[PDB]
């Protein structure tokens, strides 16, 4: 009866490190957030 | 970084594009374009992390080859000419050299596969000086040499940027690789009427620094590297998402704001010139760099996602940022279009 | 007194408002000064007096 | 604003004021080790600056009137329903932990920006290096999930990384019983209905993953609950120390300048608290969270920036 | 638990609070006063006035002009033998016709 | 007309410096003010248009879809002020300003004597309405009807900007004052037939035309209800407004360019209304409605007889007035039983008679009952298509059927048969929904004494 | 186009002809529509620190307002210099080359054909 706003399944569409995951584009994880990696 | 070394670094750019600017020889504005790389490259590695260090590597790769090009191009004018002045090149495989070379520094498709990287590798800040002021030089010779550019090179260069600028930016969560292809499709923009009239490609340069400086100050004011990041702003800094709103459509090229003005303008002139078809694909191609910015549109601004508790603690804190000219960059980007004719000035 | 911590703008920087109304009457002098002086020369040189 | 790069280029360097006195002291503890006045005593003998633990209500202390608001719009979450329910359904649990490791962060930064502007040494009470032990007994008791944890390190991976360890960090050894019996002896009938797994969880992961990994960038002084009633001696063990482990030697004006500008900046400290990771526990929807922004933003002093409030008797507004 | 969110509230009724309501605002006063300025100058000021100005409107687009001068020139053309009307709207004695 | 624009203008203060209880009361009071001023505009001459200065003119086409226009404003603020009366004060300004900025670029759209400012105004329209729609819009599909909604307009219209800029390098001038009287036969030629798609395109676009109307009956059940209005009473009417601008230039190409248009036209609005036979949502009956009704505007403009012009401006203001009533009514209907669908509350004649007495009035006016502005238009745009070819009577006749057989069953599923039991919310019809209802049928009713007001350049 | 113009002066943003023409008046439209920009960014400027937006640093609204004017009436004295430029280099060169613009002799349409297109 309110005014639709967006939830979780609709914002973790845009979460991914593209926005259309094919078969190349999935084991793309997405960046870290400081853009900072591990010394491995 | 030392600030003073900060400030001697950004100097030692900001020197690089002026000597590529003002001076008459060749040699000179390649020593240009080497202190603007040499000096370029800390300002990328400011964090000391691998993404910066895998940047300022493609990214000294690319503009070494490009050098590399332009000294060849310079070198080949000398045997031809038997003069360093800076003006028409004398010999067509100098002009595509030296067109190649600074395509390559423009990151112009298909020499673009280095913008969204190095642009997704490097802080906000060093990303604007990327995007907005390298952006200059190549510009700079680009619009110094246009006697002597091969027509069917540069339009493919540029119709081609629009297009892979345009479909790159729609598979994009990141904000700086929406950035970096939308550098792509601008200059494309910029280079098509490059050879028509050039004060036009002026006119696009600023018009666009002035709408990537103002979205780049939005990110870095809002402290946002991704869409789904940027998308919390309504609960933090509700000002700010009419900001982008407002800036993102009028990047898309969209009436009554200035971003409409570049592109307009460059139909303006190339249909003077009896070219339809081109201006007329450029001008639909352009419609897919609106959608990945309505998309930004969507969920930063016109929506409400989903925020954190943590959030609330946000609230009680107000910003410290320098905000640099980011009301007068925000005034410049929307509300620019009824004062058009003043594109006269860039004559 | 409200705030627990004295803020940043409790009171006005008075040299900033002070280097900011002498910028602005400055610049609003020196565009009056410029601007009839653009029209002198205009009329002085097409003689329009 | 106060300071910047102009400020360090002006001869306003950071270690022309850190003199032997500048010690950044943590003390830890379990939950009634009786710290809570040590840590007082000590900066009642080394001249430092002590700061009480993060609450729910730090932030507010730090900002406004110095009041605590409302638990809606500061933590969204209950210690005492923690304490009641920690099994609960709404993730009162991790939300309590999340937004105390915020607080714990916030406490941090102001510890560092009085350490590092005024050259004054700061007691803490559990510092951002000491929260996780928490977490971990509550995910060793099964009140989180480990989606939850996963979300704790990630925050921590991004936010503890920029700053330093203490200097001094001092733990009091009281074993679970004498915890128990401070607890029946301190009257909170919350705090009466805490587990005895919880608390020995909370020692495990204290002696057995904290102090062995804070041993080797700091100084750890570990006292048992009987010497820790007397303060000289602890001061007097602070006083004889000798300080060559951790980050804190390598440190010059450069680092600590870029530490300082961090470390003013609330909501660049506060930054990585707030990713969009959408777990159950913090995620606030639209309506709730555009609800109680505009409730905050109708609350005294709290409407504009801290000196253009009419309604607190700001005055001289159309001047700055 | 997923997305922690207010509940979604019940649809409020403007006449439960004011009975006198005219669904404007939800306090009576600026209901009424709401009322009374949509009612005013919707319907006293631009229906009325308005059908009053349209059905005074000088001439609208010189349509009784135009019958009135038609009135003069048949009047012109019937006493002096003339046809009412030519086929040629212009006079044929000024147009160059391209030859064959 | 910048007696016009400046009041439209200092809306945006009226609304952003009044109380937080007053903004609806100040901005309908003076937009009804500005709309009492829109009368002036009826200064116009059987020969010459009302040319006030070399940036706007009015003639007797623009002047009915300004005071339209005008008049539309306070009603969509009389519509749009209770499913905002939860919202926040600054979003409520805010939509109230997206509202008079999209009053103030289409006051200046339809008195654009050049033609790359009506453009300018033409697609600076899109973005108040964008916003409105995705902002203040309902359900999930908003967001969806704005794509929708902006890349079908921006398709069709990024050909025309290129078109009216070598217009402006061959002719001289987008003057339309000028173009009176420097217009040049558009002869046979490839270049030439892509000139005239161009040329139309996007206004077949905002018209809309069948298979191009697809972004309609999505931007219109997702806009609110101020939005929904503005489409429907407006925002198509830029198509038309500018079809009858720019068919002057296409000339005689158009004589046998309209035909693939006509076609999709005469067929398309007998699917559209067929559509309405079968409709579950209200909102979405009322929207394909008006891509079946446009599509009779679209016939009159391509086949440019004088009688056509006649009654597809008549048509346009008086389905202007009906269908922004329709979706009025619909939105009554939705603020009580938080649904669009038709079948969901019935018989509500025993429940809202007098709002059922709007409905009647509403629905005859739908299904073009005389002497209503409807059926002027209507019966001219037939005379006029009968004049073009004898057979299109069948494609007419058979349309004013199916009309009927959607206005009625609208009005028997809603308002007729036995109510439903378990809706027990129904309240009695608001002042202000009377009062918004009144607003939108009287002036439609008084148009059918003189409808010589609404009838074009060419009375 | 006109580089070659503004090669024999360089960096001139007003040369000494630029003297010669009318400068635009204090109350020129365009110029209190770049005010109007000035006093937009002041507006945005008070809202994004989160002052009171009409309220707050009337000092600083005021000195966007004359910084805009200020730069804006350069602008426009650029602007109308460059057009007159134009516009005095066209009849320039449309005089002294009569030979690519011949005066064409405007007939009248009493010898104009033009075909009649009928709509019916
Ligand atoms: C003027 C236009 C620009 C205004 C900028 C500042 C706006 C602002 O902050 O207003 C707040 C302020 C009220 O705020 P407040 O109560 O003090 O406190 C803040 C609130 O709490 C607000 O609460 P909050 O901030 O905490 O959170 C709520 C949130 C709410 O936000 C949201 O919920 C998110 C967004 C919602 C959906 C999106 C809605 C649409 C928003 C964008 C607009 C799009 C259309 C524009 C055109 C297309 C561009 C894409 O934000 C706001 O409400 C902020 C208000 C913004 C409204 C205006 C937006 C300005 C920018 C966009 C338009 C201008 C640029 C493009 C124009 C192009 C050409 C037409 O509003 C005003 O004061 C309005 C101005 C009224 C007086 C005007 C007087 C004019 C005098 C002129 C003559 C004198 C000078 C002469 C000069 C020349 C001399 C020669
Ligand atoms: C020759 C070409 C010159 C082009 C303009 C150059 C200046 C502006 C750009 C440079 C810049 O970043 O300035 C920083 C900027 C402040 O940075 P912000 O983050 O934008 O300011 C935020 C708050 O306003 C900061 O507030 P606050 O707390 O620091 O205190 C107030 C502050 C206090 O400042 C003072 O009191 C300054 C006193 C010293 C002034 C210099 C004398 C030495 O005053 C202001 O901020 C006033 C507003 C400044 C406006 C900046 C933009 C000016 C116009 C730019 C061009 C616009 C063209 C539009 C054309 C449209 C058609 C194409 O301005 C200043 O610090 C002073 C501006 C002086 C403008 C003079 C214009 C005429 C020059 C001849
Ligand atoms: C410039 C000055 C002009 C002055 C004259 C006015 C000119 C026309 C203006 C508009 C006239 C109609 C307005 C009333 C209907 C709407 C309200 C309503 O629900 O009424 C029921 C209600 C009475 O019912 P109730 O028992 O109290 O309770 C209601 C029931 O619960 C529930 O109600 P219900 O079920 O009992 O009633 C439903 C029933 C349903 O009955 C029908 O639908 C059958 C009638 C229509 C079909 C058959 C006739 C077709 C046309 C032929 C007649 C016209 C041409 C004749 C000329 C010779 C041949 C050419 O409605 C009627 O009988 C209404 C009678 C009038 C119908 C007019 C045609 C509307 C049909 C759709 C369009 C048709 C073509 C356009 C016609 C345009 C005429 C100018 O009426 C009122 O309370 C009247 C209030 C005041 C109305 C003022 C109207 C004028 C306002 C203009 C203001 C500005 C200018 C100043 C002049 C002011 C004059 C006083
Ligand atoms: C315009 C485009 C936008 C559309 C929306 C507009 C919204 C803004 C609204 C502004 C105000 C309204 C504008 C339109 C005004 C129309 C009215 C108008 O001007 O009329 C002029 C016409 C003018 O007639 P006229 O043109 O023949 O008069 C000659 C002109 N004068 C007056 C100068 C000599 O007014 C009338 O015809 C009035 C006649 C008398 C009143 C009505 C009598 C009939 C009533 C019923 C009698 C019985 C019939 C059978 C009934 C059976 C039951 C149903
Ligand atoms: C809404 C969805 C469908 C959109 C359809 C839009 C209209 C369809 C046709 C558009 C053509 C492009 C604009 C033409 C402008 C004509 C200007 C003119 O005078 O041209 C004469 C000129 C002729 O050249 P000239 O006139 O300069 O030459 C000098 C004169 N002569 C000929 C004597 C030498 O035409 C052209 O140059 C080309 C015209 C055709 C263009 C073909 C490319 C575009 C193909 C169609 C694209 C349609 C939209 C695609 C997007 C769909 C959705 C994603
Ligand atoms: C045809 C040739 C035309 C030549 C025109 C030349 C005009 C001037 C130069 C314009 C070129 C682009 C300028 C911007 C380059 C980037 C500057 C930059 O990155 O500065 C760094 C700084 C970072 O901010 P901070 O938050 O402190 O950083 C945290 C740690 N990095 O700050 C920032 O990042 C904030 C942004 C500061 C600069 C933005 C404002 C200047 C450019 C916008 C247009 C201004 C209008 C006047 C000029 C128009 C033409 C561009
Ligand atoms: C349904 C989706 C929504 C609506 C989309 C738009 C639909 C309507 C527009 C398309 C309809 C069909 C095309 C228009 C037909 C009428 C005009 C025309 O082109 O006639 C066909 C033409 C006849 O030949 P002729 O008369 O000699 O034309 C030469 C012109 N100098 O025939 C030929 O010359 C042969 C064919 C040439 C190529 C035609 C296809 C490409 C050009 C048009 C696009
Ligand atoms: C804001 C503008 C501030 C201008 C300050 C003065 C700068 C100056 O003297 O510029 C001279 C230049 C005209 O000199 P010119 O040799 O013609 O350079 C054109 C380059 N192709 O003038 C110009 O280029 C004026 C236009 C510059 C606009 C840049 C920002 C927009
Ligand atoms: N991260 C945390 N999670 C849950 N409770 C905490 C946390 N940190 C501190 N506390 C509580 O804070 C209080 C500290 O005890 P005291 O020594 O009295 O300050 C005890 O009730 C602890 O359980």
């Amino acid at each position: 009866a309110r005014q639709w706003q967006p939830d979780v399944e609709w914002a973790e569409q845009y979460g991914g490190a593209v926005m259309y995951p094919t078969k190349e584009t999935a084991h793309w994880k997405p960046p870290p957030w400081n853009d900072v990696d591990p010394p491995k | 970084m030392n600030p003073i070394i900060l400030i001697i670094i950004l100097m030692t750019v900001m020197l690089g594009t002026i000597i590529v600017m003002i001076s008459t020889h060749w040699l000179l504005i390649w020593i240009g374009f080497e202190m603007n790389m040499l000096a370029i490259i800390p300002i990328m590695m400011k964090k000391h992390n691998p993404r910066a260090t895998e940047a300022s590597t493609k990214y000294f790769l690319t503009q070494s080859t490009a050098s590399m090009l332009l000294m060849m191009a310079i070198i080949i004018n000398l045997m031809f000419s038997g003069q360093w002045t800076v003006m028409k090149l004398f010999n067509p495989m100098a002009s595509m050299l030296m067109t190649m070379a600074l395509a390559m520094k423009l990151g112009m498709a298909p020499f673009h596969f280095w913008v969204p990287e190095v642009t997704q590798g490097i802080p906000l800040s060093s990303g604007l000086i990327l995007l907005t002021w390298q952006k200059l030089a190549p510009m700079s010779v680009l619009y110094q040499i246009l006697p002597s550019i091969n027509l069917d090179l540069i339009l493919t260069l540029s119709i081609l940027s629009i297009t892979i600028g345009g479909w790159g930016g729609l598979n994009q969560t990141q904000l700086r690789k929406i950035m970096a292809y939308s550098s792509i499709a601008h200059m494309g923009w910029m280079t098509a009427v490059l050879l028509y009239n050039p004060t036009m490609t002026l006119l696009n340069l600023i018009i666009y620094i002035i709408m990537t400086s103002t979205m780049f100050t939005l990110f870095m004011a809002n402290s946002t590297t991704t869409t789904l990041s940027l998308s919390h702003t309504w609960n933090k800094a509700p000002i700010m998402t009419i900001l982008v709103l407002i800036t993102l459509l009028s990047m898309g090229g969209l009436p009554p704001l200035s971003g409409f003005m570049p592109k307009w303008m460059i139909i303006q002139e190339m249909t003077k010139n009896d070219s339809i078809i081109l201006p007329t694909l450029m001008a639909i191609t352009a419609l897919l760099n609106l959608y990945f910015y309505m998309r930004l549109t969507y969920s930063t601004a016109l929506t409400m996602f989903p925020s954190t508790n943590n959030m609330k603690m946000k609230w009680q804190f107000p910003t410290t940022k320098r905000m640099t000219l980011l009301p007068t960059m925000t005034v410049l980007s929307t509300m620019l279009l009824p004062l058009t004719p003043i594109l006269s000035i860039l004559e | 007194k409200f705030y627990i911590q004295e803020p940043p703008h409790g009171s006005p920087n008075w040299l900033k408002v002070g280097l900011t109304l002498g910028t602005s009457a400055f610049l609003w002098i020196y565009l009056i000064k410029q601007h009839n002086e653009d029209v002198l020369e205009y009329k002085r040189r097409n003689g329009l007096e | 604003l106060q300071y910047g790069p102009l400020a360090y280029i002006l001869g306003e360097k950071t270690t022309k004021k850190m003199t032997e006195n500048s010690k950044l002291i943590t003390v830890d503890g379990n939950i009634c080790s009786g710290k809570s006045k040590l840590a007082k005593e000590v900066a009642e003998k080394l001249g430092l600056k002590h700061f009480p633990e993060a609450g729910i209500h730090y932030a507010d202390s730090t900002t406004g009137d110095g009041k605590p608001l409302p638990v809606r719009f500061s933590g969204n979450c209950s210690l005492e329903k923690f304490y009641d329910d920690p099994k609960s359904n709404d993730g009162n649990s991790y939300r309590l932990q999340a937004w105390l490791y915020a607080s714990r962060l916030l406490q941090y930064a102001d510890a560092l920006e009085h350490l590092l502007s005024t050259g004054q040494g700061v007691v803490l009470e559990r510092s951002i290096y000491s929260d996780f032990v928490f977490l971990e007994a509550m995910y060793r008791q099964g009140f989180i999930r480990k989606q939850c944890v996963d979300h704790y390190n990630q925050v921590k991976k991004v936010t503890v990384c920029e700053y330093l360890p203490p200097h001094v960090v001092i733990y009091v050894d009281v074993p679970v019983s004498e915890v128990q019996s401070r607890i029946q002896k301190k009257g909170n009938p919350h705090e009466m209905k805490i587990t005895s797994a919880y608390l020995q969880d909370i020692e495990n992961v204290y002696k057995g993953t904290f102090l062995p990994e804070m041993s080797e960038k700091c100084e750890v002084l570990q006292y048992s609950a009987w010497e820790a009633e007397d303060a000289e001696k602890v001061v007097e063990d602070i006083q004889y120390l000798k300080y060559d482990k951790g980050p804190w030697l390598d440190q010059d004006d450069r680092k600590l300048h870029n530490l300082r500008m961090l470390v003013q900046d609330k909501l660049e400290v506060l930054n990585y608290t707030s990713i969009p990771v959408f777990l159950p526990e913090v995620t606030i929807g639209a309506h709730q969270s555009d609800r109680v922004f505009q409730e905050f933003t109708e609350l005294p002093g709290r409407k504009y920036r801290a000196g253009y409030n009419e309604d607190v008797g700001d005055k001289w507004i159309w001047l700055k | 638990l997923r997305w922690q969110e207010d509940p979604e509230p019940e649809d409020e009724n403007l006449y439960e609070k004011n009975p006198d309501s005219h669904g404007y605002d939800k306090d009576p006063a600026v209901d009424v006063w709401n009322m009374r300025v949509v009612f005013f100058f919707g319907f006293s000021i631009v229906l009325v006035l308005g059908s009053t100005f349209v059905a005074y409107l000088p001439d609208y687009r010189m349509q009784e002009w135009a019958r009135r001068e038609a009135e003069r020139l048949v009047k012109y053309r019937e006493a002096h033998g003339l046809p009412l009307m030519e086929s040629n709207c212009f006079d044929p004695s000024k147009i160059q016709l391209p030859e064959d | 007309m910048l007696k016009y624009i400046i009041p439209t203008m200092m809306l945006m203060p009226l609304t952003w410096l009044s109380k937080n209880s007053m903004i609806w009361i100040n901005t309908t009071l003076h937009s009804l003010l500005i709309s009492l001023t829109s009368l002036l505009l009826l200064n116009q001459f059987g020969d010459n248009s009302l040319n006030f200065s070399l940036t706007f003119f009015s003639d007797s086409l623009s002047t009915p879809l300004l005071i339209l226009t005008m008049w539309l404003l306070p009603l969509m603020l009389m519509a749009s002020q209770h499913h905002l009366s939860k919202e926040n004060l600054a979003r409520k300004k805010l939509f109230i300003s997206m509202l008079i900025l999209l009053q103030l670029f289409l006051i200046m759209t339809f008195t654009a004597t050049e033609l790359i400012f009506f453009y300018i105004m033409f697609e600076a329209t899109l973005v108040p309405t964008l916003i409105i729609i995705t902002r203040w819009g309902n359900q999930t599909e908003r967001l969806n009807a704005g794509l929708y909604f902006l890349f079908y307009t921006l398709a069709g219209s990024l050909p025309l900007l290129v078109a009216l800029i070598y217009i402006q390098n061959t002719m001289g001038s987008l003057n339309f004052l000028i173009l009176q009287y420097w217009v040049q036969p558009m002869p046979n030629s490839w270049s030439n037939t892509f000139m005239w798609l161009a040329c139309m395109m996007a206004f077949m676009v905002k018209m809309p035309l069948y298979g191009l109307h697809l972004w309609l009956p999505k931007a219109h059940v997702e806009a609110p209800i101020a939005g929904s209005m503005v489409l429907a009473a407006i925002l198509l009417k830029l198509g038309g407004y500018g079809m009858m601008r720019i068919t002057l230039l296409l000339n005689p190409i158009t004589d046998f360019m309209a035909y693939p248009f006509i076609m999709l036209s005469l067929w398309g609005m007998i699917m559209t209304s067929s559509i309405c036979l079968r409709q579950t949502d209200l909102k979405s009956l009322i929207a394909y409605s008006s891509v079946s009704h446009m599509a009779l505007v679209i016939v009159a403009i391509l086949i440019q007889t004088p009688w056509s012009y006649m009654g597809a401006t008549a048509l346009m203001i008086a389905h202007g007035l009906t269908s922004s009533m329709l979706f009025c009514l619909a939105n009554s209907n939705y603020e009580r039983v938080h649904s669009r669908t038709m079948i969901l509350a019935r018989g509500l004649q025993t429940l809202l008679p007098l709002m059922a007495a709007w409905w009647l009035l509403a629905s005859l006016t739908n299904l073009a009952l005389p002497p209503s502005i409807n059926l002027i238009g209507e019966l001219f745009v037939v005379m006029s298509t009968f004049s073009w070819s004898n057979i299109t009577i069948i494609l007419m006749g058979l349309n004013m059927v199916i009309t009927a057989l959607y206005s009625l069953y609208m009005l028997i599923t809603t308002q007729r048969g036995k109510h439903t039991h378990h809706i027990n919310n129904i309240l009695p019809s608001f002042t202000r929904e009377n009062a918004l209802m009144s607003l939108h049928m009287l002036p439609l009713l008084l148009l059918s004494l003189n409808p010589k007001i609404i009838l074009g350049p060419l009375y | 186009m006109m580089t070659g113009r503004q090669a024999r002066a360089p960096l001139q943003f007003l040369p000494d002809e630029a003297r010669s023409l009318p400068p635009p008046k204090l109350t020129d439209p365009r110029l209190a529509y770049i005010g109007f920009l000035g006093y937009c960014s002041g507006l945005i400027d008070n809202a994004i620190r989160r002052r009171p937006v009409l309220s707050a640093g009337l000092h600083r609204q005021f000195l966007y307002i004359t910084s805009f004017v200020f730069v804006g009436y350069y602008l426009l004295k650029r602007q109308d210099y460059m057009y007159a430029v134009r516009d005095h280099d066209m009849f320039s060169y449309i005089k002294s080359h009569p030979e690519d613009f011949p005066e064409k002799d405007k007939k009248t349409y009493r010898e104009v054909f033009e075909e009649f297109h009928p709509v019916r």
